[PDB]
Protein backbone atom coordinates (compact mmCIF):
# COMPACT_ATOMS: atom_id res chain seq x y z
CA UNK A 1 0.00 0.00 0.00
CA UNK A 2 1.29 3.76 -0.39
CA UNK A 3 1.00 6.50 1.59
CA UNK A 4 0.85 10.23 -0.19
CA UNK A 5 -1.40 12.46 -1.75
CA UNK A 6 -4.07 12.43 -4.64
CA UNK A 7 -4.28 15.01 -6.93
CA UNK A 8 -7.88 15.67 -8.37
CA UNK A 9 -7.95 17.86 -11.62
CA UNK A 10 -9.40 18.36 -14.96
CA UNK A 11 -7.36 15.72 -17.69
CA UNK A 12 -5.45 18.50 -19.31
CA UNK A 13 -3.50 19.52 -15.73
CA UNK A 14 -2.99 15.55 -15.56
CA UNK A 15 -1.30 15.10 -18.64
CA UNK A 16 0.54 18.44 -17.96
CA UNK A 17 2.24 16.61 -15.03
CA UNK A 18 2.57 13.13 -16.71
CA UNK A 19 4.73 15.27 -18.97
CA UNK A 20 6.80 17.18 -16.08
CA UNK A 21 7.33 13.64 -14.92
CA UNK A 22 8.83 12.37 -18.03
CA UNK A 23 10.84 15.19 -18.94
CA UNK A 24 12.26 14.88 -15.46
CA UNK A 25 10.97 18.81 -15.06
CA UNK A 26 11.19 18.71 -11.24
CA UNK A 27 14.54 16.67 -11.44
CA UNK A 28 13.20 13.29 -10.95
CA UNK A 29 10.13 10.90 -11.37
CA UNK A 30 8.31 11.66 -8.13
CA UNK A 31 5.14 11.20 -9.89
CA UNK A 32 4.58 7.59 -9.22
CA UNK A 33 1.34 6.33 -9.19
CA UNK A 34 -1.61 7.36 -12.08
CA UNK A 35 -5.21 5.75 -10.72
CA UNK A 36 -7.32 7.18 -12.90
CA UNK A 37 -7.73 9.78 -15.98
CA UNK A 38 -8.34 12.81 -13.89
CA UNK A 39 -6.61 11.12 -10.21
CA UNK A 40 -3.09 11.25 -9.68
CA UNK A 41 -0.98 9.87 -6.83
CA UNK A 42 2.08 11.95 -5.39
CA UNK A 43 4.55 11.84 -2.80
CA UNK A 44 3.69 14.94 -0.68
CA UNK A 45 7.44 15.32 0.30
CA UNK A 46 7.58 18.10 -2.81
CA UNK A 47 3.91 19.25 -3.64
CA UNK A 48 5.22 22.71 -3.59
CA UNK A 49 7.13 22.70 -6.45
CA UNK A 50 4.10 21.20 -7.70
CA UNK A 51 2.21 24.03 -7.08
CA UNK A 52 4.47 26.52 -8.25
CA UNK A 53 4.98 25.12 -11.59
CA UNK A 54 1.26 25.29 -12.08
CA UNK A 55 0.81 28.53 -11.11
CA UNK A 56 3.99 29.43 -13.73
CA UNK A 57 2.05 27.61 -16.57
CA UNK A 58 -1.37 29.87 -15.53
CA UNK A 59 0.43 32.96 -15.52
CA UNK A 60 2.47 32.25 -17.90
CA UNK A 61 -0.83 32.60 -20.90
CA UNK A 62 -2.34 35.17 -18.78
CA UNK A 63 -1.13 38.92 -20.08
CA UNK A 64 -1.17 40.25 -16.42
CA UNK A 65 -2.98 44.20 -16.91
CA UNK A 66 -0.35 44.90 -14.11
CA UNK B 1 -27.51 33.49 11.35
CA UNK B 2 -30.43 35.57 10.94
CA UNK B 3 -32.94 36.70 13.68
CA UNK B 4 -35.17 33.65 13.24
CA UNK B 5 -32.52 31.01 13.80
CA UNK B 6 -31.26 32.43 16.49
CA UNK B 7 -35.15 32.73 18.33
CA UNK B 8 -35.43 29.28 16.87
CA UNK B 9 -33.08 27.94 19.56
CA UNK B 10 -34.61 29.58 22.61
CA UNK B 11 -37.13 27.89 24.98
CA UNK B 12 -40.98 28.26 25.04
CA UNK B 13 -40.91 29.99 28.61
CA UNK B 14 -38.15 32.94 26.61
CA UNK B 15 -39.56 33.56 23.92
CA UNK B 16 -43.37 33.96 25.59
CA UNK B 17 -41.52 36.87 27.84
CA UNK B 18 -39.82 38.22 24.58
CA UNK B 19 -43.59 38.77 23.61
CA UNK B 20 -44.51 40.56 26.37
CA UNK B 21 -43.13 43.57 25.11
CA UNK B 22 -45.25 45.56 22.06
CA UNK B 23 -41.87 46.39 20.27
CA UNK B 24 -40.30 43.07 20.00
CA UNK B 25 -43.90 41.82 18.66
CA UNK B 26 -43.52 44.24 15.52
CA UNK B 27 -39.95 43.23 14.95
CA UNK B 28 -40.74 39.31 14.49
CA UNK B 29 -43.82 40.71 12.53
CA UNK B 30 -41.74 42.08 10.13
CA UNK B 31 -39.47 39.75 10.17
CA UNK B 32 -42.22 37.33 8.91
CA UNK B 33 -42.49 35.88 5.38
CA UNK B 34 -45.16 37.84 3.14
CA UNK B 35 -47.95 34.69 3.43
CA UNK B 36 -47.08 34.59 7.06
CA UNK B 37 -48.16 38.13 8.24
CA UNK B 38 -51.23 37.76 6.04
CA UNK B 39 -51.99 35.06 8.18
CA UNK B 40 -51.38 37.03 11.27
CA UNK B 41 -53.85 39.77 10.08
CA UNK B 42 -56.61 37.37 9.32
CA UNK B 43 -55.97 35.57 12.87
CA UNK B 44 -55.52 39.06 14.89
CA UNK B 45 -59.29 39.58 15.40
CA UNK B 46 -60.26 35.96 16.14
CA UNK B 47 -61.05 34.64 19.73
CA UNK B 48 -61.52 31.04 18.71
CA UNK B 49 -59.23 29.13 16.37
CA UNK B 50 -59.75 27.80 13.48
CA UNK B 51 -58.96 24.41 11.92
CA UNK B 52 -56.09 23.65 10.46
CA UNK B 53 -57.35 22.44 6.92
CA UNK B 54 -59.36 25.26 6.66
CA UNK B 55 -56.21 27.75 7.18
CA UNK B 56 -54.83 25.12 4.47
CA UNK B 57 -57.34 26.05 2.04
CA UNK B 58 -56.80 29.95 1.55
CA UNK B 59 -53.25 29.18 -0.50
CA UNK B 60 -53.69 27.64 -3.65
CA UNK B 61 -52.58 23.87 -4.36
CA UNK B 62 -49.38 25.19 -6.34
CA UNK B 63 -48.29 27.60 -3.66
CA UNK B 64 -48.67 24.64 -1.20
CA UNK B 65 -45.01 25.03 -0.20
CA UNK B 66 -44.86 28.24 0.71
CA UNK B 67 -47.63 27.62 2.70
CA UNK B 68 -45.90 24.97 4.53
CA UNK B 69 -43.05 26.60 4.96
CA UNK B 70 -44.61 29.47 6.27
CA UNK B 71 -46.79 27.03 8.84
CA UNK B 72 -43.10 25.57 10.32
CA UNK B 73 -41.82 29.19 10.64
CA UNK B 74 -44.65 30.07 12.71
CA UNK B 75 -44.78 26.62 14.67
CA UNK B 76 -40.98 27.10 15.26
CA UNK B 77 -41.25 30.77 16.68
CA UNK B 78 -44.64 29.46 18.62
CA UNK B 79 -46.52 32.37 16.98
CA UNK B 80 -49.41 30.62 17.84
CA UNK B 81 -50.16 26.96 19.54
CA UNK B 82 -52.12 24.02 18.08
CA UNK B 83 -55.70 23.95 19.91
CA UNK B 84 -57.46 20.65 20.38
CA UNK B 85 -60.79 21.44 19.00
CA UNK B 86 -63.45 19.64 20.00
CA UNK B 87 -64.79 16.36 18.40
CA UNK B 88 -61.08 15.54 17.51
CA UNK B 89 -60.26 18.54 15.15
CA UNK B 90 -57.52 20.53 15.66
CA UNK B 91 -57.64 24.84 16.11
CA UNK B 92 -54.96 27.12 15.15
CA UNK B 93 -55.25 30.24 17.82
CA UNK B 94 -52.33 32.72 18.01
CA UNK B 95 -50.61 33.50 21.24
CA UNK B 96 -52.89 35.49 23.62
CA UNK B 97 -49.59 37.33 24.85
CA UNK B 98 -47.77 38.03 21.34
CA UNK B 99 -51.70 38.90 19.74
CA UNK B 100 -52.50 41.19 22.58
CA UNK B 101 -49.12 43.15 22.38
CA UNK B 102 -49.35 42.74 18.45
CA UNK B 103 -52.75 44.75 19.04
CA UNK B 104 -51.59 47.14 21.64
CA UNK B 105 -48.64 48.32 19.03
CA UNK B 106 -50.94 48.52 16.33
CA UNK B 107 -54.32 49.81 17.48
CA UNK B 108 -52.93 51.49 21.03
CA UNK B 109 -53.85 51.18 24.76
CA UNK B 110 -51.35 50.33 27.88
CA UNK B 111 -48.31 52.82 28.86
CA UNK B 112 -46.03 54.37 26.19
CA UNK B 113 -42.41 52.35 25.82
CA UNK B 114 -40.95 55.29 27.44
CA UNK B 115 -41.71 56.97 30.33
CA UNK B 116 -41.96 60.39 29.37
CA UNK B 117 -39.21 63.12 27.76
CA UNK B 118 -41.14 66.24 28.74
CA UNK B 119 -40.58 66.02 32.49
CA UNK B 120 -36.69 67.60 32.21
CA UNK B 121 -37.80 69.98 29.60
CA UNK B 122 -35.52 70.97 26.09
CA UNK B 123 -31.65 69.32 26.43
CA UNK B 124 -29.36 71.90 27.28
CA UNK B 125 -26.48 70.18 24.98
CA UNK B 126 -28.53 68.34 21.95
CA UNK B 127 -27.14 68.31 18.99
CA UNK B 128 -28.78 67.65 15.22
CA UNK B 129 -28.99 64.72 13.11
CA UNK B 130 -26.13 65.18 11.19
CA UNK B 131 -24.28 65.24 14.11
CA UNK B 132 -25.58 62.36 15.57
CA UNK B 133 -24.88 60.23 12.21
CA UNK B 134 -21.26 61.84 11.94
CA UNK B 135 -20.66 60.52 15.52
CA UNK B 136 -22.00 56.97 14.51
CA UNK B 137 -19.28 57.23 11.68
CA UNK B 138 -16.73 58.18 13.82
CA UNK B 139 -17.18 55.72 15.97
CA UNK B 140 -17.95 52.74 13.23
CA UNK B 141 -14.52 53.96 12.02
CA UNK B 142 -12.67 53.74 14.99
CA UNK B 143 -13.96 50.67 15.43
CA UNK B 144 -13.29 48.73 12.47
CA UNK B 145 -9.61 50.62 12.56
CA UNK B 146 -8.78 49.10 15.45
CA UNK B 147 -9.88 45.92 14.14
CA UNK B 148 -7.14 45.90 11.64
CA UNK B 149 -4.86 47.86 14.02
CA UNK B 150 -4.75 50.51 13.93
CA UNK B 151 -2.59 52.75 16.20
CA UNK B 152 -5.16 55.94 15.76
CA UNK B 153 -8.22 53.75 17.47
CA UNK B 154 -8.04 52.84 20.73
CA UNK B 155 -11.51 50.91 22.39
CA UNK B 156 -12.02 49.48 25.78
CA UNK B 157 -10.60 46.36 27.04
CA UNK B 158 -13.82 44.61 26.92
CA UNK B 159 -14.72 45.30 23.76
CA UNK B 160 -11.37 43.87 22.47
CA UNK B 161 -11.97 40.44 24.34
CA UNK B 162 -15.28 40.82 22.67
CA UNK B 163 -13.89 40.70 19.45
CA UNK B 164 -11.53 37.61 20.49
CA UNK B 165 -14.29 35.65 21.90
CA UNK B 166 -15.89 36.60 18.52
CA UNK B 167 -12.96 34.74 16.08
CA UNK B 168 -12.61 37.67 14.72
CA UNK B 169 -8.98 38.64 16.30
CA UNK B 170 -6.84 36.04 18.16
CA UNK B 171 -4.38 36.92 20.81
CA UNK B 172 -1.42 34.78 20.32
CA UNK B 173 0.03 36.00 23.26
CA UNK B 174 -0.70 38.14 26.24
CA UNK B 175 0.16 42.14 26.01
CA UNK B 176 0.93 41.86 22.13
CA UNK B 177 -2.07 43.52 19.98
CA UNK B 178 -4.33 40.74 18.18
CA UNK B 179 -4.12 39.88 14.83
CA UNK B 180 -6.99 39.87 12.40
CA UNK B 181 -7.96 36.52 11.05
CA UNK B 182 -9.68 35.56 7.73
CA UNK B 183 -12.93 35.73 9.64
CA UNK B 184 -12.36 39.69 10.42
CA UNK B 185 -11.93 40.30 6.66
CA UNK B 186 -14.70 38.29 5.91
CA UNK B 187 -16.64 40.43 8.66
CA UNK B 188 -15.35 43.62 7.25
CA UNK B 189 -16.31 42.82 3.76
CA UNK B 190 -20.00 42.16 5.31
CA UNK B 191 -22.64 45.42 5.66
CA UNK B 192 -22.86 47.79 7.60
CA UNK B 193 -26.67 46.45 8.68
CA UNK B 194 -24.88 42.95 8.94
CA UNK B 195 -21.94 43.38 10.55
CA UNK B 196 -24.04 45.04 13.44
CA UNK B 197 -26.45 42.38 13.39
CA UNK B 198 -23.63 39.92 14.09
CA UNK B 199 -21.84 41.87 16.48
CA UNK B 200 -25.01 42.03 18.32
CA UNK B 201 -25.95 38.44 18.07
CA UNK B 202 -22.27 37.84 19.39
CA UNK B 203 -22.70 39.91 22.07
CA UNK B 204 -26.70 38.13 23.25
CA UNK B 205 -24.55 34.55 22.85
CA UNK B 206 -21.72 36.12 25.43
CA UNK B 207 -24.54 38.11 27.73
CA UNK B 208 -24.38 34.48 29.55
CA UNK B 209 -20.78 34.71 30.55
CA UNK B 210 -21.89 38.08 32.35
CA UNK B 211 -25.17 36.94 33.36
CA UNK B 212 -27.50 39.41 31.90
CA UNK B 213 -31.19 39.38 31.08
CA UNK B 214 -31.27 37.85 27.16
CA UNK B 215 -35.32 39.08 27.37
CA UNK B 216 -34.73 42.38 28.31
CA UNK B 217 -31.85 43.30 26.37
CA UNK B 218 -33.36 42.02 23.22
CA UNK B 219 -36.46 44.23 24.17
CA UNK B 220 -34.38 47.50 24.49
CA UNK B 221 -32.49 46.49 21.41
CA UNK B 222 -36.27 46.47 19.13
CA UNK B 223 -37.31 50.02 21.24
CA UNK B 224 -34.43 51.35 19.62
CA UNK B 225 -35.31 49.76 16.25
CA UNK B 226 -38.25 51.82 16.04
CA UNK B 227 -37.48 54.84 17.81
CA UNK B 228 -37.46 57.98 16.24
CA UNK B 229 -34.13 59.03 15.33
CA UNK B 230 -32.79 62.82 16.83
CA UNK B 231 -35.59 62.40 19.72
CA UNK B 232 -33.99 61.43 23.57
CA UNK B 233 -35.67 59.11 25.89
CA UNK B 234 -35.49 58.55 29.33
CA UNK B 235 -32.34 56.54 30.94
CA UNK B 236 -34.89 56.09 33.78
CA UNK B 237 -37.43 53.14 34.17
CA UNK B 238 -34.70 50.42 33.67
CA UNK B 239 -32.07 47.94 34.90
CA UNK B 240 -28.78 48.85 36.51
CA UNK B 241 -27.33 46.15 34.31
CA UNK B 242 -28.88 46.97 31.25
CA UNK B 243 -27.58 50.61 31.44
CA UNK B 244 -24.40 49.38 31.53
CA UNK B 245 -25.34 47.23 28.43
CA UNK B 246 -26.24 51.02 27.08
CA UNK B 247 -22.72 52.16 27.86
CA UNK B 248 -21.40 49.53 25.49
CA UNK B 249 -23.79 50.89 22.74
CA UNK B 250 -22.67 54.35 23.66
CA UNK B 251 -18.79 52.76 22.66
CA UNK B 252 -20.41 51.05 19.24
CA UNK B 253 -21.97 54.27 18.15
CA UNK B 254 -25.75 53.11 18.26
CA UNK B 255 -26.37 55.26 21.09
CA UNK B 256 -25.51 58.99 21.84
CA UNK B 257 -24.76 60.18 25.16
CA UNK B 258 -23.25 63.36 26.82
CA UNK B 259 -22.27 61.63 29.85
CA UNK B 260 -22.88 58.26 31.73
CA UNK B 261 -25.31 59.81 34.03
CA UNK B 262 -27.21 61.86 32.08
CA UNK B 263 -30.35 61.20 31.88
CA UNK B 264 -31.03 61.89 27.87
CA UNK B 265 -29.82 59.58 25.07
CA UNK B 266 -30.29 59.67 21.64
CA UNK B 267 -30.56 56.36 19.40
CA UNK B 268 -28.86 56.84 16.04
CA UNK B 269 -29.14 56.03 12.36
CA UNK B 270 -27.27 52.79 13.07
CA UNK B 271 -29.38 51.67 15.53
CA UNK B 272 -32.50 52.05 13.27
CA UNK B 273 -30.83 50.82 10.49
CA UNK B 274 -29.99 47.49 13.04
CA UNK B 275 -34.04 46.11 12.29
CA UNK B 276 -33.81 46.05 8.85
CA UNK B 277 -26.73 54.65 1.88
CA UNK B 278 -26.74 55.67 -1.66
CA UNK B 279 -23.31 53.60 -2.77
CA UNK B 280 -20.09 55.27 -3.36
CA UNK B 281 -18.30 53.31 -5.54
CA UNK B 282 -18.81 53.09 -10.01
CA UNK B 283 -17.57 49.85 -11.35
CA UNK B 284 -16.06 50.33 -15.09
CA UNK B 285 -15.82 47.29 -18.00
CA UNK B 286 -12.37 47.92 -18.52
CA UNK B 287 -12.29 46.49 -14.43
CA UNK B 288 -11.52 49.72 -13.15
CA UNK B 289 -13.44 51.56 -9.82
CA UNK B 290 -14.14 54.89 -9.17
CA UNK B 291 -15.02 55.42 -5.59
CA UNK B 292 -16.12 58.59 -4.03
CA UNK B 293 -15.03 58.32 -0.59
CA UNK B 294 -12.06 59.76 1.89
CA UNK B 295 -11.81 57.87 4.74
CA UNK B 296 -9.12 55.58 4.99
CA UNK B 297 -10.98 52.78 6.36
CA UNK B 298 -12.68 52.77 2.83
CA UNK B 299 -9.87 53.06 1.13
CA UNK B 300 -8.05 50.29 3.01
CA UNK B 301 -11.39 47.70 2.24
CA UNK B 302 -10.99 48.68 -1.25
CA UNK B 303 -7.61 48.40 -1.55
CA UNK B 304 -7.57 44.81 0.22
CA UNK B 305 -9.40 43.12 -3.32
CA UNK B 306 -7.88 46.07 -5.51
CA UNK B 307 -4.65 47.55 -6.56
CA UNK B 308 -4.89 51.01 -6.47
CA UNK B 309 -3.63 53.56 -8.69
CA UNK B 310 -4.74 57.62 -8.50
CA UNK B 311 -6.10 59.09 -5.13
CA UNK B 312 -7.75 62.60 -5.78
CA UNK B 313 -8.81 64.42 -2.25
CA UNK B 314 -12.15 63.06 -3.11
CA UNK B 315 -11.98 60.37 -4.99
CA UNK B 316 -10.21 57.03 -5.98
CA UNK B 317 -9.68 55.13 -9.37
CA UNK B 318 -8.05 51.75 -8.69
CA UNK B 319 -7.48 48.73 -10.72
CA UNK B 320 -8.83 45.28 -10.70
CA UNK B 321 -6.34 42.76 -11.35
CA UNK B 322 -5.84 39.32 -11.84
CA UNK B 323 -3.15 39.11 -8.87
CA UNK B 324 -5.03 41.52 -6.81
CA UNK B 325 -8.10 39.15 -6.52
CA UNK B 326 -5.62 36.12 -6.15
CA UNK B 327 -3.82 37.86 -3.27
CA UNK B 328 -7.61 38.70 -2.01
CA UNK B 329 -8.83 35.04 -1.79
CA UNK B 330 -5.22 34.50 -0.17
CA UNK B 331 -6.39 36.18 2.53
CA UNK B 332 -9.37 34.58 2.83
CA UNK B 333 -12.02 36.69 1.16
CA UNK B 334 -14.40 34.94 -1.73
CA UNK B 335 -15.14 36.00 -4.27
CA UNK B 336 -19.07 35.93 -3.65
CA UNK B 337 -18.42 38.75 -0.57
CA UNK B 338 -16.63 40.92 -2.58
CA UNK B 339 -19.51 40.99 -5.21
CA UNK B 340 -21.95 41.61 -2.67
CA UNK B 341 -19.98 44.64 -0.96
CA UNK B 342 -19.29 46.37 -4.37
CA UNK B 343 -23.08 45.74 -5.81
CA UNK B 344 -23.65 46.80 -1.72
CA UNK B 345 -21.45 50.56 -2.26
CA UNK B 346 -22.21 50.66 -6.23
CA UNK B 347 -23.07 54.16 -6.69
CA UNK B 348 -26.55 55.16 -7.42
CA UNK B 349 -26.03 56.19 -11.61
CA UNK B 350 -25.26 52.42 -11.71
CA UNK B 351 -28.65 51.40 -10.03
CA UNK B 352 -30.13 52.73 -13.63
CA UNK B 353 -29.14 49.51 -15.26
CA UNK B 354 -30.60 46.42 -15.44
CA UNK B 355 -28.18 44.70 -13.14
CA UNK B 356 -26.03 46.71 -10.34
CA UNK B 357 -22.80 45.24 -11.73
CA UNK B 358 -22.20 44.18 -15.23
CA UNK B 359 -22.22 40.71 -15.65
CA UNK B 360 -18.85 40.21 -16.95
CA UNK B 361 -16.50 41.78 -14.30
CA UNK B 362 -18.61 39.33 -11.97
CA UNK B 363 -18.17 36.22 -13.98
CA UNK B 364 -14.56 37.05 -14.47
CA UNK B 365 -14.14 37.34 -10.50
CA UNK B 366 -15.79 33.89 -10.15
CA UNK B 367 -13.95 32.45 -12.68
CA UNK B 368 -10.29 33.77 -11.08
CA UNK B 369 -11.86 32.57 -7.60
CA UNK B 370 -11.91 29.13 -8.98
CA UNK B 371 -8.65 28.90 -10.20
CA UNK B 372 -7.16 28.45 -6.61
CA UNK B 373 -9.66 25.43 -6.32
CA UNK B 374 -8.73 24.04 -9.99
CA UNK B 375 -6.41 21.38 -7.95
CA UNK B 376 -8.06 18.93 -4.91
CA UNK B 377 -5.24 17.52 -3.00
CA UNK B 378 -6.01 14.89 -0.40
CA UNK B 379 -3.78 13.12 2.05
CA UNK B 380 -4.09 9.68 2.32
CA UNK B 381 -2.99 5.86 1.84
CA UNK B 382 -3.95 4.45 -1.37
CA UNK B 383 -4.52 0.39 -1.47
CA UNK B 384 -4.17 -1.37 -4.64
CA UNK B 385 -3.31 -5.09 -3.38
CA UNK B 386 -6.20 -6.75 -3.68
CA UNK B 387 -6.06 -10.48 -5.58
CA UNK B 388 -9.97 -11.04 -5.38
CA UNK B 389 -13.15 -9.28 -5.94
CA UNK B 390 -14.44 -10.55 -3.49
CA UNK B 391 -12.35 -9.32 -0.79
CA UNK B 392 -12.05 -5.91 -2.24
CA UNK B 393 -15.76 -5.34 -1.56
CA UNK B 394 -16.02 -6.61 1.54
CA UNK B 395 -13.07 -4.44 2.95
CA UNK B 396 -14.67 -1.74 0.73
CA UNK B 397 -18.03 -1.76 2.47
CA UNK B 398 -16.45 -1.96 5.85
CA UNK B 399 -14.56 1.31 4.98
CA UNK B 400 -17.66 2.72 3.75
CA UNK B 401 -18.97 1.97 7.24
CA UNK B 402 -16.60 3.82 9.20
CA UNK B 403 -17.17 6.75 7.21
CA UNK B 404 -13.27 6.66 6.37
CA UNK B 405 -13.34 6.45 2.51
CA UNK B 406 -12.48 9.24 0.36
CA UNK B 407 -12.16 7.76 -3.32
CA UNK B 408 -13.28 4.30 -4.35
CA UNK B 409 -12.87 2.07 -8.23
CA UNK B 410 -14.29 -1.43 -8.28
CA UNK B 411 -13.03 -1.41 -11.84
CA UNK B 412 -9.71 -1.52 -11.04
CA UNK B 413 -9.77 -2.88 -7.08
CA UNK B 414 -7.94 0.59 -6.03
CA UNK B 415 -9.44 2.61 -2.62
CA UNK B 416 -7.49 5.33 -1.11
CA UNK B 417 -8.51 6.22 2.40
CA UNK B 418 -7.97 8.74 5.60
CA UNK B 419 -4.94 8.15 7.12
CA UNK B 420 -6.55 8.02 10.41
CA UNK B 421 -8.87 4.68 9.56
CA UNK B 422 -6.31 3.32 7.99
CA UNK B 423 -5.28 1.81 11.40
CA UNK B 424 -8.68 0.53 11.47
CA UNK B 425 -8.78 -0.75 8.13
CA UNK B 426 -5.45 -2.77 8.41
CA UNK B 427 -6.87 -4.49 11.87
CA UNK B 428 -10.27 -5.37 10.18
CA UNK B 429 -8.21 -6.84 7.14
CA UNK B 430 -5.66 -8.93 9.80
CA UNK B 431 -8.92 -10.33 11.55
CA UNK B 432 -10.52 -11.21 8.29
CA UNK B 433 -7.69 -13.31 7.09
CA UNK B 434 -6.77 -14.65 10.57
CA UNK B 435 -10.26 -15.80 11.29
CA UNK B 436 -10.09 -17.58 7.82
Amino acid sequence: VLKGVLIECDPAMKQFLLYLDESNALGKKFIIQDIDDTHVFVIAELVNVLQERVGELMDQNAFSLT
Amino acid sequence: RNLQEFLGGLSPGVLDRLYGHPATCLAVFRELPSLAKNWVMRMLFLEQPLPQAAVALWVKKEFSKAQEESTGLLSGLRIWHTQLLPGGLQGLILNPIFRQNLRIALLGGGKAWSDDTSQLGPDKHARDVPSLDKYAEERWEVVLHFMVGSPSAAVSQDLAQLLSQAGLMKSTEPGEPPCITSAGFQFLLLDTPAQLWYFMLQYLQTAQSRGMDLVEILSFLFQLSFSTLGKDYSVEGMSDSLLNFLQHLREFGLVFQRKRKSRRYYPTRLAINLSSQPGFIVVETNYRLYAYTESELQIALIALFSEMLYRFPNMVVAQVTRESVQQAIASGITAQQIIHFLRTRAHPVMLKQTPVLPPTITDQIRLWELERDRLRFTEGVLYNQFLSQVDFELLLAHARELGVLVFENSAKRLMVVTPAGHSDVKRFWKRQKHSS
